[PDB]
């Protein structure tokens, strides 16, 4: 029945209140990304054969990703 | 056998390409034609392939679509933004009238081109005859201008007029200032004597460009030809052939006399005491700055603009702070520069290939009497088409100019007492959504509270578009999902109803006036309702609900769509 009454815990509240989480966010550019200290280390062909363009990578690599659900974003 | 799935109605704009994504434990083989690969099946009727899509005279190589995705040592070519590379029309000729005082000159140039073209055939020794063919070595245009009809005269003068018109249109007006044959004597004048000026050389070059442009625009209707590719990408042999062939005309004519990216170390490695030194190698010589920035620097402003960064540039040979002052000299392609910071006596120095830089006052140190604050981080900034390599130490065998300068004075590298390499924090390109800060200009958002509102407020001199968005989105899974935009008068607007399990986040893209009070209000009539209440000058502002979409530009159409079948 309401905007704020659909993405919160309760839904039977027909009063239009604004929780402190509802704050406007602008598409900004002041941000920093982190470069991993270990990439996948993939070699493609190193022979460049005539039977196709090869790529091969057997060494695995995993990382732990935090997930913000309210923003639906992984970091 | 094909699949039953297609991505119709998608954004046709953009440079598409084959791309594979693999995690680990994988052995994939792309298959093209020719020497690149080996076809195992047959292509669909008419569909070409990438071994033909590759540009002529170019080696086709596989490489990471994303970035310099090489698990290597510190010797990684860090590059900033890139140019378009022109990876994707003739000049207008007929827009000016034809003066009659040079119509005689134009006819004489037409007969010049005609005699040029028939002596082109006489070099091989063609014969006069009534039948038209190429392999038979015969040409019916051996007859002179008194007997040949006007239609063929017009079709031959087509070329001559086109060329002479483009010759006027380059910006310079053009006014007035044996051997055996069957009866034709082609010899207007001497040609090898006179020397053509480079101005008219470039003129005839741009003219050949124009001619091949119209020829290609006419030939694209008649598939994937090296001649079909524009003249600027043609082979140099045929280039020079056409260039000289069309320069003969002007030789005869003159004869008689008619987004930067900022990289840095991690902010936790801030230093406040001691002698620190780090190298920066620049492969190119474009716009590049290097120095030491405090742990508050902005990743979009130029390095060294505000007091939050102490930088130096080689493109202008000057140090970068609040203000600008000439300092040191510029570098070349493939140079190194070692930056030194002594925190105990608060000195900053730069050594270009061992030679320590010097300003006008004779002071070797760049900056003096700077507070320690909360530290200094090695930082660099690369503009368009730049290639750099940072070295915070940890490899003295590769620290070339470190044992030359600084080692004996008492300077040590940044990360030499270190077991694991630095994180190398860069400036990201995706413009994520950030909450409105309090210490920000031209963006002020209030909070009032009957109904609750979130009013806006701004003050500045430069206008632009913002992409405001709510914090928490609304999801629906897995029932009916329809988004209807209803105005105050009626619901006569665009209604989108396609969402299986998406999280549509409320948003408004607004243009910023001198006074903008447009806001969002959670209202209620029968269901969830948000009213984006605008004010005066509401004609280019949009208000809708969007999933994760992070693109900074200025448009309303082509918002990257798709429909699966």
């Amino acid at each position: 029945p309401l905007s704020a009454g659909l993405f919160k815990s309760e839904h039977k509240n027909p009063v239009p209140q604004c929780p402190p989480r509802l704050h406007v966010q602008f598409l900004s550019h002041v941000l920093w990304s982190r470069m991993p200290n270990q990439f996948l280390k993939v070699d493609v062909s190193r022979i460049s054969e005539r039977q196709g363009w090869l790529v091969q990578c057997l060494d695995p690599l995993q990382f732990m990703s935090l997930h913000i659900p309210e923003e639906n974003r992984s970091v | 056998q094909p699949v039953q799935g297609m991505f119709e109605n998608f954004n046709i704009d953009g440079l598409f390409f084959p791309v594979v994504s693999f995690s680990a434990g994988i052995k994939v083989r792309f298959l093209l034609g020719g020497r690149h690969g080996e076809f195992k099946f047959l292509p669909p009727p008419g569909y070409a392939a990438c071994y033909e899509a590759v540009l002529p005279k170019e080696k086709l190589k596989v490489e990471h679509s994303r970035e310099y995705k090489q698990e290597r040592t510190y010797t990684r070519d860090l590059l900033g933004p890139t140019v378009s590379l022109t990876q994707a029309v003739p000049v207008d000729t007929s827009q000016i009238v034809l003066p009659p005082h040079l119509e005689r000159i134009r006819e004489r140039l037409a007969e010049n081109i005609h005699e040029l073209w028939v002596m082109n055939k006489i070099e091989l020794g063609w014969q006069y005859g009534p039948v038209r063919d190429d392999n038979k070595r015969q040409h019916p245009c051996l007859v002179e201008f008194c007997k040949l009809p006007e239609q063929e005269r017009n079709y031959n003068l087509q070329m001559s007029l086109e060329t002479l018109k483009t010759l006027l249109a380059l910006g310079c007006h053009v006014g007035i200032a044996y051997q055996l044959t069957s009866g034709y004597k082609p010899a207007p004048m001497d040609l090898s004597f006179i020397k053509l000026t480079p101005s008219q050389e470039a003129m005839v070059d741009k003219l050949a460009e124009n001619a091949h442009n119209v020829w290609a625009r006419d030939r694209i209707r008649q598939r994937r030809n090296p001649r079909l590719v524009p003249y600027t990408l043609l082979d140099d042999r045929t280039k020079k052939s056409n260039k000289d062939s069309l320069r003969e005309a002007v030789r005869t004519l003159l004869g008689y006399g008619y987004r930067f990216r900022i990289f840095r170390a991690e902010k936790t490695y801030a230093v406040k005491a001691g002698r620190w030194y780090f190298e920066f190698e620049a492969v190119t010589a474009g716009d590049m700055r290097v120095g030491w920035s405090r742990p508050g620097c902005q990743p979009d402003l130029e390095l060294g603009s505000d007091d939050r960064a102490f930088a130096f540039d080689g493109f202008k040979a000057q140090r970068w702070h609040q203000g600008n002052e000439h300092y040191g000299r510029s570098w070349q392609a493939g140079d190194v520069v070692g930056c030194m910071v002594d925190m105990n006596e608060h000195t900053m120095m730069f050594t270009l290939n061992g030679e320590i830089l010097l300003d006008d006052s004779g002071s070797e140190l760049a900056f003096k009497d700077f507070d320690v604050g909360d530290g200094f981080i090695p930082v660099c900034s690369l503009g368009v088409a730049q290639v750099g390599r940072m070295n915070f130490g940890k490899d003295v065998s590769t620290l070339k100019y470190f044992t030359i300068c600084g080692l004996q004075e008492g300077y040590e590298p940044f990360a030499v007492n270190t077991n694991r390499d630095i994180t190398m924090w860069l400036s990201k390109r995706l413009p994520q959504f950030l909450q409105v800060p309090s210490n920000h200009e031209h963006i002020e958002v209030t909070r009032i509270d009957k109904v609750t509102q979130k009013s806006f407020g701004s003050q500045n001199n430069n206008t632009d578009i913002m992409f405001y968005r709510l914090s928490m989105p609304i999801e629906c899974a897995x029932x009916x999902x329809x988004x209807x935009x209803x105005x105050x008068x009626x619901x006569x607007x665009x209604x989108x109803x396609x969402x299986x399990x998406x999280x549509x986040x409320d948003s408004d893209f607004e243009v910023l006036m001198k006074t903008a009070h447009g806001h969002l209000v959670p209202d209620r009539i029968d269901k969830d309702k948000e009213t984006p209440k605008p004010e005066f000058n509401n004609h280019k502002d949009y208000a809708q609900e969007k999933p994760s979409r992070l693109k900074q530009x200025x448009x309303x159409x082509x918002x990257x769509x798709x429909x699966x079948x």
